[PDB]
């Protein structure tokens, strides 16, 4: 696999670990209780 | 493989808050909403569950067309909603801040969005444009009716292997070329009174090399070269393949939208 | 600096006498869709849309300098003015 391909699926893995898993259980939960 | 980096561009979500605008006076305060945004989407297209969350604690006459906005700046319905955080509220602290409104209805900021329809034409509209600049409108065109609901019905049902069930004929090229005829981008930048750039590029060189995000950028955008390039939330590297990028890193619409912030602290 | 641009019909629909037009890069689809339903005779609630290359559509906010520089042709944007959709 070239260089610049392994950056972007990283990044974008890194992406979803800084936003959008660091949020969806406490939305979730937050949700629940409304 | 490269379809792994499809998925995740698909899925990419955005934690948002989105808080009623409200005073220091009113009856009661409401309780802010929080909502994973799909950043291949649009806001007036997955926000009906917030706004039959603020309905509720509203008067029927006092609702009408609902909007957004971030730090006083309206929020473009028709803009991708991965494309307005990278520009606008990327470098804050998340979740995304959205301010919920009702009335005072921004005219000459925001385009109405009276139905769905209208997202749909604006969506058929920005892919037939992507397809004009690769296939000359020669593959979108002759496809059926019944093919372009289906692109737009996944898109709304977060569909991924429906909708690109479709979306795969207007990534393919004939085999005599090595790419499209035109790669469907637009540069944005909040300084620059221009709205973006869209300018004709080819993604192959004369000798037949593959152009990069560095060429690309250094013909249309040499002013920027101290700044980030984000895609999709992600900062690729220059020496990316140009038309792979349009392949795989482009939105459901097609298009190449690509951001240029200052860097952070 | 300017771009032409040449209106053009698709029935049924009142006639452009004036067809060729120097226009802004900076003016955006809309306020052209204003400037025709003035000549056309046509209000507010009636609606009119332009096309480009006779396929799409473009967005209202979107300025014709753009799309002249990517749809442009000898030198001017030929555009498609109808009181119902042509092209899906
Ligand atoms: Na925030």
């Amino acid at each position: 696999m070239p260089r610049w391909k392994r950056h972007i699926s990283e990044q974008l893995r890194r992406r979803d670990r800084l936003q959008r898993q660091a949020f969806e259980e406490i939305i979730l939960q937050y949700n629940k209780l409304l | 493989d490269d379809k792994d980096v499809l998925r995740d561009v698909w899925f990419g979500r955005i934690p948002t808050c989105f808080t009623l605008y409200q005073d220091e006076i009113t009856e009661r305060e409401a309780e802010p909403y929080y909502l994973l945004l799909p950043r291949v989407s649009y806001l007036t297209l997955v926000t009906d569950k917030v706004k039959k969350h603020f309905q509720k604690v509203m008067r029927q006459e006092d609702i009408s067309e609902i909007w957004f906005e971030y730090e006083g700046t309206p929020l473009k319905w028709h803009y991708p909603i991965g494309l307005l955080f990278d520009l606008l509220a990327s470098s804050s602290a998340l979740p995304w801040n959205i301010t919920v409104h009702f009335k005072s209805f921004p005219e000459k900021d925001l385009l109405h969005c009276p139905s769905k329809d209208a997202i749909e034409a604006h969506f058929m509209s920005c892919m037939k444009e992507a397809d004009a600049l690769k296939h000359k409108s020669q593959v979108i065109n002759e496809m059926q009716k019944k093919d372009h609901k289906q692109l737009w019905m996944g898109l709304q049902n977060d569909r991924f292997d429906q909708f690109w069930a479709i979306n795969r004929k207007l990534m393919e090229y004939p085999a005599e070329e090595n790419g499209f005829r035109y790669i469907p981008f637009r540069i944005y930048q909040t300084t620059t009174e221009r709205p973006f750039i869209q300018k004709l590029f080819r993604p192959v060189a004369a000798d037949g090399q593959l152009h990069t995000l560095g060429d690309l950028l250094k013909e249309v955008c040499p002013s920027a070269i101290k700044n980030q390039v984000m895609i999709h939330g992600i900062e690729p590297m220059l020496e990316t393949p140009l038309q792979w990028l349009s392949e795989h890193l482009s939105y459901p619409d097609n298009f190449l939208h690509i951001s240029i912030i200052p860097q952070p602290t | 600096k300017k771009i032409d641009i040449l209106l053009k019909a698709v029935g049924d629909t009142p006639i452009m006498k004036t067809k060729k037009w120097a226009v802004e890069r900076t003016r955006t689809i809309q306020g052209l869709i204003d400037f025709i339903k003035k000549f056309l005779k046509l209000v507010a609630s009636e609606q009119l849309f332009i096309y480009v290359n006779q396929s799409f559509a473009p967005s209202p906010d979107q300025e014709v300098g753009t799309l002249y520089e990517c749809f442009g042709s000898d030198g001017k944007l030929v555009l498609h003015y109808c009181k119902s959709q042509a092209w899906g």
